């Protein structure tokens, strides 16, 4: 990929901080660059296009230039709304096609601790009848992202059959994941009461459920 | 600004015909359309026109579906020869006023001499007089050759 | 009001073939060029090529050329795309896009929703669907369970897309087995408890598995 | 002195479609319809007025 | 053999309008500039306009401008003319005329019978018709009275116009009351008497009355 | 109006008598005058038409001239059908408008006196069924036109109800008039005999009916 | 060998668009379309497409026969305003290109005049700076008149 | 220095007609036909490729 | 009086082919028609003929009502049909000639040069010997270049 | 010395219609009949003889 | 494969007329010339005219000119020769020729087989066929007898044209009562004699007599 | 007619031989000559056109000269399969026609004398029911062609009702003849035997039938 941007930036809130696209001469040199917004699991927007112009939509705080053989956009008043990743692009005549930049994603300054909402959900009474038996810890609620759950037989932990997921980030941005507990209703019939363990920062957060 | 010819747009002072002509004599200005064969024209003209309109007009959803299909025909049918006369009659317009210039290069001969546009300056000074004689079909030339042929000196 | 409205998420096993769709809805792109760009999960955008179907061109980026073949139907106001011998590295989320003008040049405009192509060697299998009851805890918690699904992707919606504030749907875990599970939740008020149903939507095109289940107390 | 030789324009707004072209401006023309909606034919000239 | 056949006579009250027709029968006049002229009764022609349709020319008097509207119908041959906001001036005799060529400068050479058009506040009432008896005298003289007739003008005929020799139809008079009314006489020979009869016909439009009564001894 | 003509002219069998018209630059000055004929209650003829031309229908015994400003036409060997009124006519370019003259009207000088055949009409027999009574005296058969008609009631004169028109061309020419006697079967229930008395150049005619 | 214009071909090498320009001053050569027109042209035309594409769809051998009918009439009529509209796509394009032309002799003036073939050789020298300004439409001509009115001297 | 307005050409090999031409080639058209099997409209413009 | 050329006319005199050549050197006058391109073209002409003429032939009111429905269509097809090869067997006729001009522009080079009309006169003094290499498509020119080029001197 | 080109004419009196314009006359067609009573093609070429 | 196909001989009386056609068969001729040639009975080839359809151009020799019309039919891919006023120098064998090209100039490449036309005060008569019975001689002769035919020519065949081998079919001789006969002979083996049967196939057109009679042992 | 060409030509097998075709200015002089090959009762062949130039069937040894206002045609190695007639043709500019010559017969010097194969055909048995006999003496297999044919009633000529055909070449082309004897029952019923006497080159044939 032909054109050049820094792998991350961040910003306060209400600071500018300015992001670079470095291309050669085949592409942005003698072209005019469009640049692309990502919000996570959604199809891009248009910024801005032909270098300096805005589109309708857009607000003024974003604005343009584009010098010799590299170009740069500045955010100023940086809110948190804004937070995704954004990227270059531009026609390249040698490759006579069009290019996008590595990409660049955007963080801003963080927002204080939040705790989460742990919801643990039961086999549903038909599944069980089925042959089966899951949990479902859903963690809901965190900011910022990323923490371990055990989870416990009585108050003994299980190792086998636990899948946890990896961190998402929710609408209005903050962060959710899902671990479940796999097995069958022996597993269930035989115990106690099950419980998910949540810890985050150190602090740790528990729900339980019983047959 | 100045005035025109053909080449680059029609007459919209010209009223009193289709094709006719315009004259600039030391006398004044005056738009004089050619009755001659703006008529003859018209009534070719015309007579495409009732030639045109003489064509119009030569189980339940059998007859309906028919109904529709002559409905259909017809009506484009119609649409065919329309665009046909129609460009043709636009040939014959523009025949004619390239026969309105053979017209007088077939009696100007040498007195003007295209301008290229489609306008004449005469090697002659033609007043009332004389443009009438051309607008006449008159317009001789044992005229006065002599001086035309001695103003050709330009 | 136009908007790009692409085929649902499809799933082949590699060196088959897939054929993607972009429908031009409310409206014509005929006069527009439109381009076929990739991106595969958390990697950058990646052009494949674009169509200008009134202007004549077709043009496609250099690594793709020869393996995909890019289509428009103005009759429909259909953009196609078809890539060939697959691969694990053409797994991937596709979108189509507009660009301003009848060329390549002009920014893209107007975005599909993205389609998801995944590549796997893999046999196709329907999730099952169950209720979680709201067992948890002026505010309640309840879901389904989307068990057994192969391969990804998975839409849910609730009550017809009625339902649309306080839900949350969570991403799949993939298991030993091989096949991914999913829960979808939404917190909701506990005043409506006992008068007013909660109804789920899941549907996921490779299985082309569209299920309903409604959780009850 | 000059003399020029020319045709009809007027400021009329009637167009007209031919074999070969589309919505041409013309000075006049009758109307035939007492289907499609689309039947004008031409009588007058091609409308291509001069300017000042 | 063109000639120039005109609507009827017609009667309005003022501020209302009329429309008047002349139809070119055996043949087209398309290809002619037809003209209105109006007389009024005992007065000079007026020219009111001209329209020549497939020349594309539609003419008017100056003073008679924005009030009156002259149209032609090609298909049919025939030129209408049309006035608004009548006023008692307007009433008159009014003339379709076709002119040498396609222009108006030239001769108008086939003249229509003329059309009456009468502005009178009024009520059209119908005229009831009498025979006049062979009474009064080789010679002998016959008629028939019309009566009670509103407005002006009827015509008379008899026998289906197959009657022509020494037949004088009088003008009408008007009457205190306002209703005019008229006889029709025609003196033909003593000789046939007895054995042949005679039949008029009366016919005037804005009642459009036509009506007939046979005179016997 | 724009053409100017005498209001009336006058001429022996035979003689040749001219009539004018005169225009201004507008009219005749720059373009040709058309002169028409009219009978009375028909539609007009055209006789000249480009100054000097004549149509196929019309005698040589009429031509024209005309000459720079004004217009004149000539008839020859005047005869009695001849009677008629003719009027001028040109377009005006001011007026972008065709225009008339006012007209003149011709006399031929008269033919002798012709008395008239007076005709009264009795009621028809349905009319005084109908609530009805009209006395029509027809006057006919008259020559040169203007005359009086007084009637009787017996012997003495009936103001009330009677309605003479004004004189009327025949078709060959010379004149007819109607004068109408008004009135109900009682006034005819109780007569006598009644007349219409018509006097033409002092001399009377008279004709009676009788109920 | 050299390169072209118009009279004696269209542009191979010219793939920005269906209209454009391409220009040699002393920098170099590059084949530069013209976006501006090319696009309402298009436009324009893919709107006479899908007007097309809008008049598309509205005793046992009765039926067949009359199936066949439509089948028939249709499939001409369609050949009819097939003919038509490719002829007259035809005389737009060439329309619009003479139209950019007139571009800029209501532009270009007589600072380079006519090659005849549809090309121009400046009294100036114009570098990217001012081939640039001649596609934006910019181009001025307070310029330089003056040098131009001298290299004119030759 | 010169500059040259002029209009697209290239490699296609597609035809179609017009009511006063046959198998005109032109750069690019859509078909039509989702009867006779003659119905391509053309949208692209005659090609006439330069040479060298 | 002189002769001709297309410009203003066809040949009456020439009857050998359609399309064709006439001289004259100091020998003789003698239309001589090009039987090269008259033939492929008369072949192209024929095969357009059949293959218009390919396409001919594929309640009671009701079978009648359509019998005089494709009388109808059929026949106005056909004269759809006929008007359109009509006008573009005659772009085929006028194409051909004008390359049976380049014909020998593209051969008789400098020699002789466009008198307008379509006629040449040599710079040269060309035989029999010499029209019929024309007219065989011989025509060299190492011929004799110099005389020509001198005789190029008037 | 000069050399013509050029196409032949001839005494035809024989007329057709195209598209674009009526009753040209040409020097040889066929006669497709053996219905509107209209159907003349031409094979030969536009009839413009010399004059002498 | 180019043929061309002529019809077959004709005779008519002097002052009469005749149509002769030539079809071309397996194609079409239109693009060509085809030219009529005579050749009367041991005589030189005589060039009467000629017609290029498509081309237009239709030519007659000098001395046949004003009494030969020559035409053709396009879709029929015939061309067509008609002679009138008939004398008994018409009598010959009429072909019809192609040229190489659209013009006369051209050699003449495919001919049809060639058509007789007689020219007789006469009146025609059908023939009568009789077998010759193989009753002369590992060879053996068999025959047709053909008896009283006027006018020329009579074809004959064997066995619908099966019959192709050791047939010589012989002139025909004018009998004093001025009607010609004929006879035709084909020496076949002796060895099929009892077992295999031998059939005749004899046509005259201006008769149009087509007869067939079969010999027996 | 226009060309001129020796009326008939001879060669032996094998051997060049010349037939000249002479023309005047009017046609070979300014236009090509095409000449045509005829073999007895069928349609001509074109050997050349364009002068010189020789068609894909042809042989090489057809080749051709024209020269000035004559032109020539050699065989060589002439062959018997060759005999026939082959002529000369141009388009003439005077006559605005095609002309061609007289024509020229071409003979190969004859192979040994060769005896006919006679046949003698009986009434065919409808016949003479049918009031008919008639004889068919068919003589066949004869090389070169011309001789004379008797035939005898008992071993007595008959002159009347006898008709022979003058030769014609069979399709390998040496010759055949007919001649047919005509006569009723009664002459038949009343005979003897029927003979049909051939001679040739002085020697004689003979065949006979008996009722």
């Amino acid at each position: 990929s032909a054109l050049t941007q820094p792998p991350a930036v961040s910003g306060t809130p209400g600071q500018r901080v300015t992001i670079s696209c470095s291309g050669s001469d085949s592409n942005i040199g003698r072209r005019s660059v469009n640049w692309y917004q990502q919000f996570p699991g959604t199809a891009p927007k248009l910024l801005i296009y032909s270098n300096d112009q805005r589109p309708s939509v857009v607000p003024d705080r974003f604005s343009g230039s584009k010098s010799g053989t590299s170009a740069s956009l500045a955010i100023s008043g940086l809110q948190s709304e804004d937070e995704a990743e954004y990227y270059c692009a531009a026609w390249d005549d040698s490759l006579k096609g069009a290019v996008f930049g590595g990409g660049t994603q955007l963080t801003v300054l963080g927002q204080p601790k939040a705790a989460p909402s742990v919801t643990l959900f039961p086999p549903s009474s038909e599944e069980l009848q089925a042959n089966k038996a899951t949990l479902v810890c859903l963690i809901s609620d965190f900011y910022p992202g990323a923490v371990t759950v055990a989870w416990k037989a009585d108050s003994s932990p299980v190792k086998a059959g636990v899948e946890t997921t990896t961190p998402s980030k929710q609408s209005n941005n903050k962060y959710a994941a899902s671990s479940y507990l796999s097995l069958t209703p022996e597993q269930w019939k035989s115990h106690r009461s099950y419980s998910c363990q949540v810890t985050h920062e150190g602090s740790t957060v528990e729900k339980t459920v019983a047959p | 600004g100045a005035i025109a010819g053909f080449t680059e747009g029609g007459w919209t002072g010209m009223v009193d015909g289709w094709y006719g002509y315009h004259h600039q004599n030391e006398q004044g200005s005056g738009y004089a359309a050619d009755q001659k064969s703006t008529q003859n024209a018209i009534n070719g003209i015309t007579n495409k026109v009732n030639s045109v309109i003489e064509k119009m007009n030569t189980m339940k959803q059998i007859e309906d579906k028919i109904e529709e299909i002559e409905s259909k025909i017809w009506c484009y049918n119609a649409e065919l020869l329309v665009l046909l006369e129609n460009e043709r009659t636009l040939d014959f317009h523009d025949s004619n006023v390239k026969n309105l210039y053979e017209k007088v290069k077939s009696q100007l001969k040498n007195n003007a001499k295209e301008i290229g546009n489609g306008c004449f300056e005469f090697y002659h000074k033609c007043n009332d007089e004389c443009m009438e004689s051309v607008k006449n079909g008159t317009y001789d030339y044992p005229k006065y050759s002599e001086e035309s042929k001695l103003n050709r000196e330009k | 009001q136009v908007q790009l409205v692409q085929s649902g998420a499809e799933v082949k096993k590699p060196g088959s073939s897939v054929k993607v769709s972009c429908k031009s809805s409310g409206g014509t792109s005929n006069n527009y060029a439109i381009s076929w760009v990739r991106q595969a999960p958390g990697q950058g955008l990646d052009w494949m090529g674009g169509i200008s179907p009134i202007f004549g061109s077709t043009a496609y980026a250099q690594k793709f050329q020869g393996r995909v073949t890019i289509s428009a139907d103005i009759f429909s106001n259909t953009a196609y795309m078809e890539l060939n011998s697959l691969t694990s590295e053409d797994t991937a989320v596709y979108f189509c896009a507009r660009h301003g003008n009848y060329y390549y040049y002009s920014g893209m405009d107007v975005w599909g929703q993205g389609t998801t192509v995944t590549v796997s060697s893999a046999s196709t299998k329907g999730p099952s669907v169950f209720p979680l009851a709201p067992s948890s805890k002026g505010t309640a918690a309840l879901g389904c369970l989307v068990k057994d699904y192969f391969p990804e992707p998975v839409t849910v919606s609730w009550n017809s897309g009625a339902l649309t504030s306080g839900v949350h749907t969570f991403p799949a875990v993939l298991q030993s087995s091989g096949l991914y599970s999913l829960s979808s939740v939404v917190t909701v008020p506990s005043s409506s408890l006992g008068t007013q149903t909660y109804i789920c939507n899941v549907n996921h095109k490779p299985s082309n598995t569209k299920v309903d289940k409604r959780v009850e107390p | 002195d000059t003399i020029c030789i020319g045709y009809h324009a007027n400021n009329s707004t009637d167009t007209v479609d031919t074999v070969l072209e589309k919505n041409v401006t013309v000075t006049h023309s009758v109307n035939l319809l007492e289907c499609s909606a689309k039947l004008r034919m031409v009588t007058g000239l091609r409308n291509k007025p001069s300017k000042q």
